């Protein structure tokens, strides 16, 4: 019911400006403050600033010159604007509701990649075993999601109906392109007899790839 | 359910110490801060300090740093505040209150602490009947003068408790290091003197219970 | 230190009105303010916290407002039983400071005191004192004046006045005036008068007695 | 600005243990401190507020304490669910500040990887790519070694590895290894090998495949 949802561009080139909106629901911006927090990949949480119920705003000492926070009580929106980005501004951005000196509801966050590189859809390939494999009680299948940009990508199995024994591995960046993989382990009763599909989505591209893990019949 | 039991009064002598208590009930004693607040006679509130039962962390107003010491007894769910070197200006109502670190949602009753060199004395109760020079209407006002007692308090009840028919108790005042207080009941002249009116004054501090039936003239 | 200032010590309202008690903080304290009620001869109770979050069981007549330096507690449809003292508390930093308190006085029609003078009791005199008492009961407003004239001599000495808190039952005020003399002082006189001056009369209400009329 | 210093940066602890995370403020923060738990790329979750107050549905084994500038969070009797990072944050003035975080890992018995080597799929071959993928799943501890052997010859290029956070259920780790070649480079050889070197063994967990078989 209480929900905070952030929305931003995903990729911006260095030296440009960024604008992220936080759309809130289930509470009114006149009784709560909304704080902005950012998380660089593999780092800690960094407080950006805040807007209080009464419209007063507070900013991080170091970003005071590039940052601006504001809201629209009527529209249930809080806005963050950061001028002159650098690559170092690459982080996951969050908006969080402050209810009486505690952040109780946090948004899911929005990844922001500061780069000159460009959107590239992923190339999805099935990872099927070999004849050797059906002799064990369980089999491991997989999906390669090669050469995409920027992050993130959402990998799912059997449209989410396959959640057990799924390992999705974090993306690695080779040369301005990301490669990700996921494995699912299923009982040999099911595959090949039953279909196993790997649904891969890359938002930044309007790419929605579905791949059927078919046995390498050779 | 949440009960904060504090003793009613304490009488101590100048330069002494006292260890006020607060026995808690109906809640996990160790999960809420315990606060101590002073209230001087018909004045403002003053926050002394807070203590977290669970860890023993405490915060004090520096004004009370050398005078107040907060302590806890996990085993009995009792909070204590010990005051040291009482002077007369330390007399007041000391309340305990539990809460979160910043606001208090349940208060105890309060312990009124009197710091005095005064001697526990019983009260002299004198009835006040309308004197000679009469002009009785349909109503009569009677009273009881309660004086020279110490320490406070006294409980003046009017006749069999029944007489609450416009009773008026006035606050006691210190006169020469002793209290004096009065109580008045207004009743229909169709009842006194035709029927008995007695004010009964009780002084716990010295166990004294006095009865005064009001007589005419 | 943060000083929480409640500028009005009293607030007159009629049962049914809307009253608003303001509290002003010496600096921005964002929303770190609480409100307590203290009904006479009882411990304060929590009404509001974090400047406007009403606490369990506080009737919604009570509402809190403010962010900054100016806080307000608003009682809508003031009941008689809201007759009490109201304090604002600051929670921003240690030590917590409180506002002076604001007593809520319930508005009533004027009422003139019913005065009664009482001679020193027979029993008291035997043991050498002489307390002449005077009850000025059940009036309104609370502004009343008293003076003791012993044989024309206005004796304003050895006089103790003791005021009652506004009654719940009729929003009036009552008071006692005691002139404590030593038996000899008393014996050396006859006229004893209790003169009270209240807006209900242009006439000082005078109750008197003469030592020998008995 | 009040700076927050969290210590230690990491902790390894077994189920049932007691963990102490510390947070020091550069100025008194008067008990305005919060603690958050953060699981792998999910939004931080409030654990404790106002130094000692547990958020709804947070278990009693979490316990915060402190005053002034010294504060602590203790997890008594750790549960597998407790892995992740923890952060403290002051709420006393602006700018607010987060401590640097503490990464807590649960210790468990050693467990060896279950390996799977995958040949490049037709689709990639067509593209002119040849990615050999090897998964080493459900091993504890985190340190594992992977030698890539193309016709007995160890490769030290075009290999990407990526680990998983700890697994919520069995507290295990998993990893991927991807060797990418050009289709021709690939067709130019026949034995492709993935050799896991892990503490649980003295002899490498090897998995191999041959270019023309299924």
């Amino acid at each position: 019911q209480v929900q905070l949802k952030e929305s931003g561009p995903g990729l911006v080139a260095p030296s440009q400006s960024l604008s992220i909106t936080c759309t809130v629901s289930g509470f009114s911006l006149t009784g709560y403050g909304v704080n902005w927090v950012r998380q660089p990949p593999g780092k800690g949480l960094e407080w950006l600033g805040m807007i209080w119920g009464d419209g007063n705003t507070d900013y991080n000492s170091a970003l005071k010159s590039r940052l601006s926070i504001s809201k629209d009580n009527s529209k249930s929106q809080v806005f963050l604007k950061m001028n002159s980005l650098h690559t170092d501004d690459t982080a996951r951005y969050y908006c969080a509701r402050e209810r009486d000196y505690r952040l109780d509801y946090w948004g899911q966050g929005t990844t922001l990649t500061v780069s000159s590189a460009s959107t590239t859809p992923p190339s999805v390939f099935p990872l099927a075993p070999g004849s050797a494999a059906q002799t064990n009680s369980m089999v491991t299948l997989g999906c390669l999601v090669k050469g995409y940009f920027p992050e993130p990508v959402t990998v799912t199995w059997n449209s989410g109906s396959l959640s057990s024994g799924v390992h999705t591995f974090p993306a690695v960046l080779q040369s301005d392109l990301y490669t990700l993989s996921s494995s699912v382990t299923v009982p040999s009763s099911p595959r090949p007899s039953e279909t196993v599909t790997c649904n891969v989505a890359h938002p930044a591209s309007s790419t929605k790839v579905d791949k059927k893990i078919v046995p390498r019949d050779c | 359910q949440v009960q904060l039991q504090q003793p009613g009064s304490e009488l101590v002598r100048p330069g002494a110490s006292v260890k006020l208590s607060c026995k808690a009930s109906g809640y996990t004693f160790t999960n809420y801060w315990m606060h101590w607040v002073k209230q001087r006679p018909g004045q403002g509130l003053e926050w002394i300090g807070n203590i977290y039962p669970g860890s023993g962390d405490s915060n004090y107003d520096e004004k009370f740093k050398s005078k107040a010491t907060l302590t806890v007894d996990t085993s009995s769910s009792t909070a204590y505040m010990q005051l040291s070197g009482l002077t007369s200006e330390d007399s007041a109502v000391y309340y305990c209150a539990r809460g979160l670190a910043f606001y208090f949602d349940h208060w105890g009753q309060g312990t009124t602490l009197t710091v005095s060199s005064a001697l526990t004395t019983p009260p002299s109760v004198y009835p006040l009947a309308p004197g000679c020079g009469d002009t009785t209407g349909s109503s009569v006002t009677l009273g009881c003068l309660v004086k020279g007692y110490f320490p406070e308090p006294v409980t003046v009840t009017w006749n069999s408790g029944s007489l609450s028919s416009s009773v008026h108790t006035f606050p006691a005042l210190l006169q020469s290091g002793l209290y004096t207080m009065s109580s008045s009941v207004t009743v229909p002249s169709s009842t006194w003197p035709s029927e008995t009116v007695t004010c009964s004054v009780a002084h716990p501090a010295s166990s004294t219970t006095v009865d005064k039936k009001l007589e005419p003239s | 230190d943060i000083v929480m200032t409640q500028s009005h010590k009293f607030m007159s309202t009629s049962v049914g009105d809307r009253v608003s008690i303001t509290c002003k903080a010496s600096q921005d304290v964002r929303i770190a303010v609480a409100w307590y009620q203290q009904k006479p001869g009882q411990s304060p109770k929590l009404l509001i916290y974090w400047a406007s979050t009403r606490h369990t069981g506080v009737p919604d007549r009570f509402t809190g407002s403010g962010s900054g330096t100016d806080f307000t507690l608003t009682i809508s449809n003031v009941q008689s039983e809201d007759l009490a003292d109201y304090f604002c508390q600051h929670c921003g930093s240690y030590p917590f400071t409180f506002g002076s308190g604001t007593k809520l006085e319930i508005k009533r029609a004027d009422a003139a005191p019913t005065v009664s003078i009482f001679p020193p009791s027979s029993e008291q005199l035997t043991s050498g004192g002489a307390s002449v008492v005077c009850f000025l009961n059940n009036f309104y407003p609370k502004d009343i004046n008293v003076k003791w004239k012993i044989d024309g001599s206005e004796r304003q000495n050895g006089v103790l006045d003791s005021w009652t808190d506004q009654d719940s039952k009729d929003s009036t005020y009552s008071m006692s005036s005691t002139l404590t003399l030593t038996k000899d002082e008393y014996e050396r006189h006859n006229s004893y008068t209790c003169e009270a001056t209240h807006k209900t009369s242009t006439s000082p209400i005078v109750k008197s007695f003469n030592r020998n009329e008995c």
